């Protein structure tokens, strides 16, 4: 009833993947004393053909030149703060090294879901019904596909999913009919192998949920908005306002919600063609950024990320068949407020990570500590006069969306 | 008139009764500067003398 | 019309204006010897000379 061990038990941990993945060569040591609180990247040109039997352009337009900007900007403090009592604390606890483990986890776990949340909320495209799991081989195979027919080449493209699913598919690896290393390796070690459909599928046990938000009532557009590049060629966002939906909802769409344009397709950026998937076109689809509530009269207003550019004076900037404008139909996939842990699948070029080096507060001893290349600064001070040190730890992160386009969530389909 | 240089290192635990002092200092500087170096070469009694 | 004024930055060079500033001829005249270390915070706030 006195005697205790000097090892404390293990506990429960989680992975990391997102961070691992994700780019952290162009916004490093980039927001510096001298650039301020924000830093900004540059976006390319696209260029468009007149076709003239003779050659003669005097009567038509010559391309103007237009750029682009995509802006990164720093978060709030990633802070974990304790206070004891020194006489209690140091009955056998050496050295307070105790606190420390669980601690830079906790830490590295914080910033892992809020870059998860930033992920999924700026993501625009989506795959498949959210209710339906993963559970065959066309299931992964699809986000390459999708990705291959977008057009983008420069990079890496990487799906993440739960332990759960990658069971499921590992079953699927069991009864294949002629790969000798496939199947021993899914009966011995249930391990799917690195490239899973021409994409680099991986597992993690930490992924963030979400839910969907009531909804309900056919919604449609009732103002045609704005979507010339002029406007959206810094952030890529545009509002919207829609009609027809309940009469006073509070919380009417969550953040995170998909919403699909039925008649306005995506186009093969360079080719400025329509998409068709075997058997239906694909339509435009945006993801809400903030929450909206809805007033009576059914309109909601709400801000979504993913721009259907149709510019009429710059045709070389579209990037969906036909402009949007009012009386359109438009829906929201899920279900009414069902709560599900999305999947995600982007490129390499889609969100960026970075740290702003903490300086040592003046008079006050602190230290260093390293795990997976994250710093973290510990401070230690005795303010009051009632035996009451305490320590904090301290984190500062930034994150950028370069192209919304190119990332987002998928579930599977029936 | 005479302007000395100040300190205010000494008369630490001392009584001063000479006002008569002044203090001068010497300065000393090295720099890097550019020579011209000119070469007698005579040959009686040696040549290369620079 | 060309709108490229996102491909440039404002920048503020690391050059500093010169200022105004004074001069100090009252405190190199006075006669500071005398007074040179014979005031301590914590001994007292008083000294005192002797008259001819």
């Amino acid at each position: 009833s006195q005697i205790v061990l000097k090892k404390f038990l293990p506990g429960f941990m989680s992975d990391l993947v997102l961070a691992k993945t994700v780019d952290r060569q162009l916004l490093a040591g980039e927001i510096n004393s001298s650039t301020g609180d924000s830093v900004s990247f540059k976006r390319p040109h696209q260029f468009s053909s007149l076709r003239t039997p003779t050659g003669d352009i005097s009567g038509q337009n010559k391309n103007n030149l237009i750029s682009g900007k995509a802006t990164g900007r720093v978060g709030n403090y990633i802070t974990v703060a304790v206070e004891y009592q020194q006489l209690e604390e140091a009955i056998k606890l050496n050295q307070l090294e105790e606190i420390l483990a669980p601690v830079r986890q906790r830490i590295v776990t914080d910033l892992e879901t809020e870059l998860a949340h930033f992920m999924m909320n700026n993501g625009a495209l989506s795959l498949g019904s959210p209710n339906t799991p993963i559970t065959k081989w066309s299931d992964v195979a699809q986000t390459a596909s999708f990705l291959k027919d977008l057009g983008v080449n420069e990079g890496e493209n990487y799906a993440v999913m739960d332990p759960w699913s990658a069971q499921r598919l590992a079953d699927a690896q069991t009864g294949l009919h002629a790969s000798d290393q496939l199947v021993r390796t899914a009966w011995e070690n249930a391990q799917i192998p690195t490239n899973f459909g021409g994409i680099r599928a991986l597992m993690s046990n930490g992924l963030a949920s979400r839910t969907q938000g009531a909804f309900g009532g056919t919604l449609t557009v009732k103002t045609q908005p704005t979507v010339t590049y002029n406007a959206v060629k810094d952030s890529y966002q545009f509002t919207v306002t829609l009609t027809g939906a309940t009469a006073s909802v509070t919380g009417f769409l969550k953040a995170g919600d998909q919403v699909k344009f039925t008649n306005t397709y995506w186009l093969q950026q360079q080719t400025k063609q329509a998409l068709y998937n075997g058997a239906t076109p694909i339509s435009f689809t945006a993801t809400v950024t903030a929450d909206a509530n809805s007033d009576s009269g059914g309109d909601v207003t709400v801000t979504l990320s993913g721009v259907p550019i149709y510019d009429t004076t710059n045709p070389q900037y579209n990037s969906v068949s036909r402009q949007v404008e009012a009386g359109d139909a438009v829906s929201v996939v899920g279900t009414a407020s069902q709560t599900m842990k999305p999947n995600l699948f982007y490129n390499k070029f889609f969100c960026g990570l970075g740290s702003i080096p903490l300086p040592k507060l003046h008079s006050i001893d602190s230290a260093v500590a390293t795990y997976e290349g994250f710093s973290i600064r510990v401070h230690k001070y005795a303010d009051g006069d009632a035996n009451v040190q305490k320590m904090r730890f301290d984190l500062l992160p930034a994150y950028v969306c370069f192209n919304p386009h190119m990332g987002g969530q998928f579930f599977g389909n029936p | 008139p005479t302007s000395l240089d100040v300190t205010s290192m000494t008369s630490w635990e001392y009584n001063w009764f000479g006002a008569d002092v002044i203090y001068i200092a010497k300065y000393y500087e090295v720099r890097k500067e550019s020579v011209d170096v000119i070469s007698y070469r005579h040959p009686i009694t040696g040549e290369i003398a620079t | 019309p060309n709108n490229l004024d996102s491909n440039v930055s404002q920048i503020v060079l690391k050059k500093f204006l010169p200022g105004f500033m004074s001069d100090l001829v009252l405190a190199k005249t006075v006669d500071r010897q005398l007074l040179a270390g014979e005031i301590n915070s914590s001994t007292g706030d008083s000294v005192s000379f002797k008259r001819p």
